[PDB]
DNA sequence: TATGTACAAC
DNA sequence: GTTGTACATA
């Protein structure tokens, strides 16, 4: 979903911005590596020569088993107008965008850049002591302040008001608190890449007249500058991005000069598991977990008994699943966790019991199943027994002079779908409080 | 919080459980046992090398809370404790494979408690020579510890035969926990009995194995042994009886019980009938034989205030002799306020107790310690079950929902009155006529609990199918056991608590409950128990079934989730079944329309 | 696992 | 201590490896692995069973095989109630063994085994080879008994006058009779007879076998053999094969008779002529010409570069963390060290070095 | 998809490229083939932020390896281009600064043999080490110039055919690029067929940022679907031992494995000094037998 | 599928005799000319059916199969005259 | 302490 | 068939 979700978002913008974005190096650069690995070679093809190739030469390249591959890259690379395609003479020529061409070409060739991948100070700190302190902590505030857990140093109100804003951590001031959402668990469970994706494409969306263009000419940049060095200081849009960047723990500047922290790298590319648990009937918990997120997040829906060094151990009850579907948490995503988390034996006898069970029949009588079903039966029927009693606001009608009038206000309400109930012998029905309004003026006409 | 120990962020959550403070070895990946320093809880990866020989180990000196297929958990008591010093365990010992098998290194709170926990076995010896209890010991020393002692009044001295209890029960406070060992190789005073097993017969490995723990120095240790139910406990006392070749007398606590164990004793050792004899109420004589075997009830051995001329002359001829062996079956009864009698009377060398649970609901299961000894050896359900050994179960819970007519009754009555209302709603009428007349078209021998005998006999009388409780004649339950294991026509009966435990029916397959006592797990476990011996246990694909029908938004689902405590820490699961699929389409079903639940209502209300 | 299925009556 | 255990340790391995001579060895073979499909197979000491992990590793053994002795040939034999069954002919085609060994996998070991029964089925499948090639059987034997209808020494003769050799991997303890059968078949070399202590054992006996076996000196069989370079062709029609009789798109041309062949390499099916590429010789060249060993340098004397020759890695600063050779004096690293003689066959210090 | 690993293995001597510039109308081509080079390192380091390069050259005495720098800075290039780009590029131009000064102080120094078959060996070290170290694949680049008449190929037959099996077991495809009169080189070609790799001749030194960019830019990691753009066909023959010709069918040795075309002299091995029986050889010089 | 089948029963009895008249014509015993004479008909023959096969391919089914049926059966037939080309080569050396 | 149920005896 | 007594649980 990393690149999907900075792909997709580059489909909407507008092509007129499109090509004003691929003014500097430094954001095509970035933008090359997020390309499928067929069009990234396609395009090392055509920027080097000044000429149109047919598209036919390109389809010659792809051997017949990776045909499809084919359709996926110049599908993404037509959408992001990359591809400039032109027909003359009955032939589908195929070019490349003059400004990325240009861009690509001073970039693997060492031209005039106007310091696109900016400049360098040459006063380096270190980096394991203050830029792994200073993110680590800085990340581990907004992820503790999101699973719930107590913490003192709450973020500021920047990313706080973007966590509002956006699904993440629903607050109200009425309620006077702030609790996880439905996405707000998915985003959790989302690798560091696009845990910090997720928030600046929010970001990005919330931003409201720096500009749009020096907003992505930053974040794709800082990719390019590398950790452990220093980057004198660029517009003057970006100078409150650098300042605002740097309450997400993704750059360090003390009081003239800033630093970029292993998480601005983490943006551009990637980089017994840790975190696999083992669930028993006995609806018990050993996670082979050592970290505060893993923990906090299992606190979540887990009521935790005892930590050791190696492991966790605690136990799924009650009380512990009604404290996490009062969140929102949906028992879906519950499973999820435990069934994308599974410890490698459960898997094993797992497949051993579905390979028990392959062999007699092609039904098999069952998909492969990392934990016991019971655990997943209790935790679905505890959800049941949050909603056995199911209110709805809104008012009753009653006391109709005519048959008629009773089937007339009671089908109207059917069709726009704010009918809850209803009864002929009675001549009496229900609806909800939104189509209260629409039912009564409906009934003066 | 031996260092400086910064606290983590989440250390909160842990209230005073955070036992990060120690630190781990660096051959973490092969030691199996993580201990906690504080409240002794043993967690064993079932699933890494050295898992097998720890899980023996941890069994002699820990007793078992959860056992389920990955993570064991087991957990260190002065009463566990116990029973690894008396078969005979020096500290050095359990500290040497304690650290050698810990990831963590063993906390000083673990050590000490251990240490503590430590005895001077085998300085005190209790003896019995002509039905007289000397309390002899090796050095004279102990006199001075003895004889001062408060409760008490090569060297030994009298004791009352009534006052045992008194004296070994003294013997556990005083750090002196007496052992009941016997040299039955070097016993030529009392008569020797000639029974060997036959041929035929093939020991399997775990009954090898319980053996061992009570043979192994070569005296007749006595202890309890804990094996699944149908894991061969019945054999296990032949056996042990076999080898100790001297006379040996039988408690089991019913009738029917009695007879199977005279069946499988003439069977399975060469005991020839003229030696065996069987003290019930429907006959009373003895083996006139020098040596024999006696099997009765606990029933007919523990009454004091009268007893009849015929079984008063038994009772004294059970006295009288110095029995050399005796075998207390299903010896979870033996503390009551009145069997544990049985204990003093009867005079025995070494006492031997078989059971499968070895739990029950007051604090009276570690009486046991100093009545007839600790426990020897205890054996996975699980892996008796994976072995082929005892028949795989489906467990099942069923959730019949009440309905409406009866369940606003269910509410004003009282509590005394709401088990006979929510026992006999329509709904579970379905439900069990359903389960039986589908397992009955799968060729399946099908077996019906309920503790309440108005409920039993109101079935029975429905579905016209046999019932036994209380009330009915030893001749004609064994009659019925007999036909419902040989004949055709009979494919289900319905049992009551006479055989919730202790009879053997080989040709059960499925078990279904409509009635329950209060809250006692043990019921459930010895209930499941009848079809853990399945004949065709071995056949590729066969799954028993157990079925608990409950009563849905009923004081019922509160005891049914604490019923089955105890099956679930042996590694069973229980699941919710919410629905019968193709129960419409039966043809007929009881109180199908509202005018026979009504009659039902009314019927039934009339009783409260 | 029947769990979303309609009540076990009838 | 505990570190210096463990280089002593590679200093005793490195040991048996210091003595390379270049021994002359039979790259042309003819083996036959006979395995034990009996009653004793049924054991638990090898999990999950002897006969399952033994035929894994026989796979195993195949796959590798025909990988460093591409011209050889082999065949395989099941000795099953007390009779030897044959499951592949002798023959150059990698697959067709693997395919048999799979079908084995299914059925299970019973009855007794019979060495001569195997033996004198080896003794047949032999016969009809050159006598360039070496003659080899390799047994697995996993039963500490033999039932056999004849007299066990007359074949172990037999054997001995047609020039077979034996090497037997043994599953329990010694047994007298194949100590024999090794001893008396091998010139009187007791190194032939391996048995096991575990399963990681195993899979080196296996891997150990793989190598050619070196030569007697007064077993003498020089000869010139003809063989013949094919020239692989793209047709753009299906043609059929004169081996299989099938429509093959491609497949080389033989240059005695222009038959075409599906795969190498394999002797012809028409002028009895062997086919194979350069590659299948040179993949024997380094059982010729073996690499001398690498001898540790003592940190006494000094160093030339701070980074090995090879892949540029620093040495970690009491022992000498160097390897050199003795050809062109060249520092090497330890992880150099083990793929320069396992992988590659030739020093980068000597190809370096101008002469 | 995944991160791969470029070993680029230059060939760079005196005796070659001067041939080279000599035979054609190009002075100072080996420039134009750095700065190619130059950017070809560059472009690889921008399909990915986690792929690596190396270089190792072989000079006229031995190698030497260009990039990455030996643990134990005028400026050549502009600074103005990417850092990660400029980290590689100036430290490889200053090595081969270093390089050809020190190759100018031995100029008089008699170097015979190549060292092209000892920089391959090197580098497929080069690359288990990276495999091993720190789930990355490798790719090997011999860059050479065969424009100048080589002495004698046939010692680098035995080293060479052995990179072949080591380079198949690592799954490191081998490319080969040839700058030279010869359009075929016997040895280096069937390295390529035999390993998934390409191999491409040019005679014309301009313009080769094109040819690299467009076949021997395919990187491990989509091998499968691209077909190769090699042209040649080879064969899989060596020469005979005592005649130097291709042969088809012919001859070898079963103690040594030497190819003989013909009946060695002597009825005796040249290679091992094995002596062949005489009936047996008497086998073979037998005729076909037709009816009389 | 009836000419397929027919096709791949030609061949493999043609490569038969390849293989026995190569095998009887490298042996070097002159007495085993006599043998090499019959497989040598016996492959002169072959090359009559393998034609007459292209002429009922040819005439039956109009030339649209018999090309691929000439392409399926080449190099067996390229085989077979070359094998015989060597034997009337090598006869007329000795012969004539 | 009360209440079911099962058991032995008269 | 009934009365005096245990055991197992609220
Ligand atoms: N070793 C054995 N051989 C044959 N049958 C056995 C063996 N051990 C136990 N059984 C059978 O197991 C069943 C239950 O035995 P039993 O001793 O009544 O079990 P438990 O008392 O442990 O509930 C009986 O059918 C018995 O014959
Ligand atoms: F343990 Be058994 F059922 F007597
Ligand atoms: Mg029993
Ligand atoms: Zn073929
Ligand atoms: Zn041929
Ligand atoms: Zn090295
Ligand atoms: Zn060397
Ligand atoms: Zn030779």
């Amino acid at each position: 979903s990393l690149k999907h979700s900075v792909t997709q978002y580059l489909e909407e913008i507008p092509q007129q911005v499109q090509n004003r974005l691929y003014t500097s190096p430094a954001t095509c650069l970035a933008i090359y590596r997020i390309l499928p690995p067929l069009a990234k070679f396609f395009i090392m093809a055509m920027v080097f020569n000044e000429n149109e190739v047919p598209l036919l030469d390109l389809d010659k390249w792809v051997n017949s088993n990776g045909k499809l591959q084919f359709q996926n890259a110049i599908k993404s690379m037509k959408s992001l107008h990359l591809l400039i395609p032109n027909k003359s003479s009955g032939t589908l020529m195929i070019n490349l965008n003059p400004t990325f061409k240009i861009s690509l070409r001073n970039a693997l060739t060492g031209g005039e850049v106007q310091n696109s991948f900016g400049v360098v100070v040459e006063e380096n700190v270190v980096s394991l002591d203050l830029l792994d302190e200073y993110s680590a902590n800085k990340w581990e505030t907004i992820l503790h302040f999101m699973v719930g857990t107590p913490l003192a140093k709450i973020p500021s109100e920047k990313v706080l008001n973007l966590l509002k804003h956006s699904k993440l951590m629903e607050e109200v001031n009425s309620t006077g608190e702030f609790k996880i959402t439905n996405e707000g668990f998915q985003f959790l469970l989302q690798e560091i890449n696009s845990q910090l994706w997720t928030l600046l494409l929010q970001y990005l969306k919330m931003i409201e007249t720096m500009d749009l263009v020096d907003v992505l000419h930053f974040i794709f940049m800082l990719g390019a500058l590398e950790v452990g060095k220093a980057y004198k200081i660029l517009s003057e849009t970006q100078r409150i991005m650098l300042q605002d960047m740097r309450d997400y723990g993704l750059v360090f500047q003390k009081h003239s000069i800033f630093y970029p922290t292993k998480l601005a790298l983490m943006l551009t590319s990637d980089t017994i598991p840790d975190g696999s648990l083992i669930v028993e009937t006995n609806f018990k918990i050993y996670s082979y977990s050592n970290s505060p997120l893993q923990i906090a997040v299992l606190s979540l829906f887990v009521h935790l008994k005892a930590r050791f060094v190696n492991m966790v151990l605690g136990q799924i009850t009650r009380e512990s699943i009604r404290r996490a579907l009062t969140n929102g948490i949906t028992a879906d995503q519950i499973i999820a966790y435990l069934e994308t988390h599974a410890h490698p034996q459960m898997r094993r006898l797992a497949e051993e019991k579905l390979e028990k069970k392959l062999e007699l029949d092609p039904n098999c009588k069952e998909p492969l199943q990392v934990l016991p079903p019971t655990v997943v039966d209790q935790i679905r029927l505890w959800q049941l027994e949050l909603d056995r009693v199911i209110t709805y606001e809104g008012s009753l009608y009653s006391d109709f002079e005519t048959s008629q009038e009773y089937n007339l206000l009671s089908k109207y309400a059917q069709d726009i779908g704010v009918l809850l109930w209803k009864d002929d012998k009675k001549k009496k029905f229900f609806i909800s409080k939104e189509g209260n309004s629409q039912v009564l003026d409906f009934a003066k006409r | 919080i031996p260092a400086d120990f910064v606290p983590d962020s989440v250390s909160g959550m842990f209230r005073s459980h955070d036992f990060s403070y120690l630190r781990l070895r660096p051959d973490h990946a092969s030691r199996p046992l993580w201990i906690s320093p504080s409240d002794g809880r043993i967690i064993l990866e079932s699933f890494s090398p050295l898992a097998e020989q720890a899980q023996d180990f941890l069994v002699t000196i820990a007793e078992p809370i959860s056992r389920p297929s990955h993570i064991h958990e087991y957990k260190i008591t002065a009463y566990s404790l116990y029973a690894a010093v008396s078969v005979g365990l020096e500290t050095d010992d359990i500290i040497s494979v304690l650290d050698r098998l810990s990831k963590v290194p063993v906390a000083e709170s673990i050590i000490n408690f251990i240490k503590g926990a430590t005895i001077s076995y085998g300085k005190v010896k209790l003896v019995i020579k002509h039905n007289r209890y000397f309390v002899e010991t090796t050095q004279a020393d102990i006199l001075q510890m003895l004889l001062n002692d408060s409760v008490i009044g090569v060297h030994s001295f009298e004791i009352a035969n009534e006052s045992v209890e008194v004296v070994k029960k003294r013997c556990q406070e005083i750090d002196y926990p007496v052992l009941e060992e016997y040299d039955f190789r070097n016993d030529h005073r009392n008569p020797d009995l000639d029974i060997d097993l036959k041929p035929s017969t093939q020991i399997r490995p775990y009954q090898e194995k319980s053996l061992s723990k009570m043979f192994g120095n070569g005296r007749a240790r006595s202890g309890i042994i804990v094996l699944p139910c149908g894991a061969g406990k019945t054999l296990v006392g032949i056996t042990a009886a076999c080898t100790i070749k001297k006379s040996v007398i039988v408690l089991c606590t019913s009738s029917v019980s009695v007879m199977q164990w005279r069946q499988q004793f003439l069977q399975w050792c060469t005991l020839q009938p003229e030696n065996c004899a069987v003290f019930t109420s429907d006959n009373k004589e003895m083996f006139q034989t020098e040596s024999g075997l006696v099997v009765s009830t606990y029933s007919m051995v523990a009454n004091t205030r009268n007893r009849s001329h015929d079984s008063q002359k038994v009772m004294d001829f059970l006295t009288g002799r110095e029995w050399g062996f005796i075998i207390l079956d299903e010896v979870h009864v033996v503390p009551a306020a009145m069997f544990r009698r049985v204990v003093s009377t009867i005079a025995a060398h070494a006492k031997l107790g078989l059971t499968a649970t070895l739990v029950r609901e007051d604090d009276k299961i570690g009486d046991l310690n100093f009545l007839i000894g600790p426990k020897l050896y205890e054996a996975n359900w699980m892996e008796l079950s994976q072995k082929g050994h005892i028949a795989n179960v489906q467990c099942a819970e069923v959730w019949c929902p009440m309905t409406a007519e009866f369940y606003q009754e269910y509410l004003r009555e009282t509590a005394r009155k709401r088990m006979l209302l929510y026992i006999m709603n329509p709904t579970k009428f379905q439900a069990c006529q359903f389960l039986i007349q589908y397992h009955e078209r799968r060729g399946d021998k099908i077996i019906v609990f309920s503790d309440n005998v108005y409920a039993l006999q109101e079935y029975a009388l429905k579905m016209g199918k046999p019932f036994i409780y209380g009330s009915t004649p030893q001749q004609e339950r064994m009659n019925i056991l007999q036909n419902f294991q040989y004949n055709d026509q009979i494919n289900t009966i319905f049992l009551s608590k006479v055989g919730d435990t202790s009879i053997d029916l080989p040709e059960a397959t499925c078990l279904i409950q409509i009635s329950s006592h209060y809250g006692s797990r043990r019921q459930e476990a010895q209930r499941l128990g009848r079809i853990l011996r399945a004949k065709r246990r071995n056949d590729e694909g066969f799954n028993a079934f157990f079925y608990s029908l409950v009563s849905k938004d009923t004081q019922e689902m509160y005891y049914s989730t604490k019923r089955q405590a105890f099956l679930v820490d042996q590694g069973y699961a229980f699941k919710v079944i919410t629905h019968l699929h193709g129960m419409e389409n039966i043809p007929n079903l009881a109180y199908a329309s509202p005018r026979e639940r009504r009659e039902l209502l009314q019927e039934v209300l009339l009783k409260n | 696992s029947t769990i979303g299925k309609t009540a076990l009556g009838r | 201590a505990s570190l210096v255990a463990s280089i002593v340790e590679a200093r005793k391995k490195r040991t048996a490896k210091k003595n390379i001579t270049p021994y002359q060895r039979g790259i042309i073979r003819s083996l036959i692995l006979t395995l034990d499909c009996s009653e004793a197979m049924l054991e638990k000491d090898l999990r999950p069973n002897r006969h399952a992990m033994i035929i894994q590793y026989a796979i195993d053994f195949v796959h590798e095989f025909f990988d460093q002795n591409p011209i050889s040939q082999m065949g395989i034999i099941i000795m099953r109630n007390g009779l030897a069954q044959l499951v592949s002919q002798v023959s150059g085609n990698p697959q067709d063994h693997i395919d048999a060994l799979k079908s084995i996998r299914k059925q299970e070991p019973k009855g007794n085994p019979s060495l001569q029964n195997a033996l004198e089925m080896a003794r047949g499948l032999l016969l009809p080879v050159p006598a360039h090639c070496t003659r080899e059987v390799l047994i697995v034997f996993g039963s500490l008994s033999t039932t056999d209808p004849g007299d066990i020494h007359q074949t172990i003769d037999s054997l001995v006058s047609e020039k077979i050799r034996v090497k037997v991997l043994g599953l329990s303890a010694q047994v007298a009779i194949c100590k024999e059968l090794c001893k008396a078949t091998n010139y009187g070399d007791e190194s032939f007879y391996k048995i096991l202590l575990d399963e990681t054992h195993l899979k080196e006996l296996f891997n150990e076998a793989v190598t050619p076996l070196p030569v007697n000196k007064i077993n003498k069989g020089f000869t010139l053999v003809k063989m013949g370079f094919p020239t692989r062709i793209f047709e753009d029609t299906p043609t059929f094969c004169s081996c299989h009789s099938k429509l093959v798109y491609g497949g080389y041309f033989c240059p005695n008779c222009h038959s075409k062949v599906c795969s190498l390499p394999t002797v012809c099916p028409c002028c009895d002529l062997m086919l194979i590429l350069s590659t299948h010789l040179a993949r024997s060249y380094h059982h010729l010409m073996p690499l001398k060993t690498f001898a540790e340098v003592p940190t006494t004397e000094k160093f030339r570069s701070e980074d090995c020759f090879s892949c540029q890695s620093r040495f970690p600063i009491l022992t000498s963390s160097r390897y050199r050779c003795e050809d062109c004096k060249q520092e090497f690293c330890v992880d150099c060290d083990v793929f320069i003689h396992e992988i590659l066959h030739n020093c980068p210090g000597c190809e370096s070095k101008p002469v | 998809e995944s991160p791969s690993l470029l070993t680029v293995i230059i060939e760079i001597a005196p005796k070659l490229w001067t041939t080279f510039d000599e035979e054609g109308n190009e002075k100072g081509s080996i420039i134009k083939v750095l700065e190619a080079l130059i950017v070809f390192l560059n472009a690889h380091l921008a399909f990915n932020s986690a792929n690596k390069v190396a270089v190792i050259a072989a000079y006229s005495q031995g190698i030497k390896y260009l990039y990455p720098e030996s643990t134990s800075d005028l400026k050549i290039i502009n600074s103005d281009m990417y850092r990660r780009f400029r980290n590689v590029d100036e430290t490889l131009v200053e090595e081969i600064y270093k390089l050809f000064e020190l190759e100018k102080k031995q100029i008089e120094q008699n170097s015979q043999r190549s060292t092209l078959a000892g920089a391959m060996s090197a580098g497929l070290t080069y690359v288990n080490r990276i495999s091993k170290e720190s789930s990355l694949k490798s790719r090997l680049l011999v860059l050479t110039c065969g424009s100048g008449s080589s002495k004698d190929e046939i010692f680098q037959y035995i080293p060479i055919m052995n990179c072949i099996f080591s380079a198949t077991k690592m799954k490191c495809p081998i490319d080969v690029v040839k700058i030279g009169g010869s359009k075929e080189s016997t040895f280096l070609q069937q390295t390529t067929d035999a390993t998934n790799g390409v191999y491409l001749h040019v005679e014309s030194t301009e313009g080769l940022i094109q040819y690299l960019a467009t076949a021997m830019f395919i990187d491990p990691s989509l091998r499968p679907i691209i077909v190769k753009p090699n042209h040649g066909s080879v064969d899989f023959r060596t020469s005979c031992y005592l005649t130097g010709r291709v042969v088809a069918v012919g001859f070898i040795c079963s103690v040594c494995l030497c190819v003989l075309s013909i009946i060695p002299p002597g009825n005796k091995c040249p290679a091992c000094d094995s002596q062949f029986d005489e009936h047996v050889i008497a086998k073979l010089k037998r005729k076909p037998v037709v009816p009389r | 599928i009836d000419l397929l089948e027919s096709c791949r029963m030609l061949h493999t009895t043609c490569c038969e005799f390849l293989k026995h008249f190569y095998i009887h014509f490298q042996s070097g015993e002159q007495k085993q000319a006599s043998t090499v004479k019959k497989l040598y008909n016996h492959l002169k023959d072959c090359i009559e059916k393998l034609n007459e096969l292209f002429q009922d391919v040819l005439n039956g089914d109009g030339e649209s199969m018999s090309n691929t049926c000439t392409a399926y059966l080449k190099p067996v037939l390229n085989s077979i005259t070359l094998a015989t080309h060597k034997y009337d080569e090598y006869f007329n050396e000795y012969n004539n």
